[PDB]
């Protein structure tokens, strides 16, 4: 993922899935403010996201709270676990509908992001 | 003696210049081998427009 | 002499200002010729409202 390749984090998440899908795995929680940019309407990401090959991520808690959330209504966590929850849940067989980004307003170490989830 | 060349990696986002940093007051600490206390932060680095 | 222009591609999100910046002031400090030490920083810049 180049850095400032999409104008906005809506269109950023919408190929981050995608690439998940493809079989493309990221790992950001030790360099995590090297690579979000401040704002959701800024250019994302900041700084070109690199890939891993040694994906082995096993959260402590089900990831998918509900079978259409993947976290409750108000939960905040650090960023970079929302992306490693994300990909547990594609990676398990949950596809992203939509991505609830819409009046979130801050994006460094702890955001209240949260994803609709469905079947296959 | 050896030259040290320290290669910052500025081109990647995950490259700790802390680490760097603290490599060359090592460097300047530990080779000087002079008998005396050493402050490696007491340097000039002087750097090309690229680099800076 | 040659005209100097400076292509800041404000349109592109990943252009980094603060070298085209830099440049403009080093343009005037090293093209002054005046045989004395230049402040680039003075350089009176006047912009269209596209631009701006």
């Amino acid at each position: 993922i180049k850095a400032k390749t999409y104008p906005d984090f809506k269109e950023f998440v919408k190929d981050f899935v995608a690439n998940v899908k493809a079989g493309k795995r990221y790992d950001f929680r030790k360099y995590q403010e090297a690579v979000l940019p401040l704002t959701y309407s800024s250019p994302w990401p900041e700084s070109d996201i690199p890939e891993v090959t040694d994906f082995n991520y096993t959260p402590d808690y089900t990831v998918p709270f509900s079978e259409e959330l993947l976290y409750s209504v108000g939960a905040q966590m650090r960023t970079a676990d929302f992306f490693m929850d994300l990909q547990y849940a594609i990676i398990n067989g949950k596809d992203v509908d939509t991505v609830y980004c819409e009046w979130l307003a801050r994006v460094k170490p702890f955001s209240m992001l949260n994803a609709k989830l469905k079947d296959s | 003696v050896t030259k040290k060349t320290i290669y910052f990696d500025l081109d990647n986002p995950n490259s700790d210049i802390d680490a760097h940093i603290e490599d060359l007051r090592m460097h300047m600490e530990d080779e000087a081998k002079t008998g005396t206390v050493i402050n490696g932060e007491e340097i000039h680095i002087v750097v090309d427009r690229t680099f800076f």
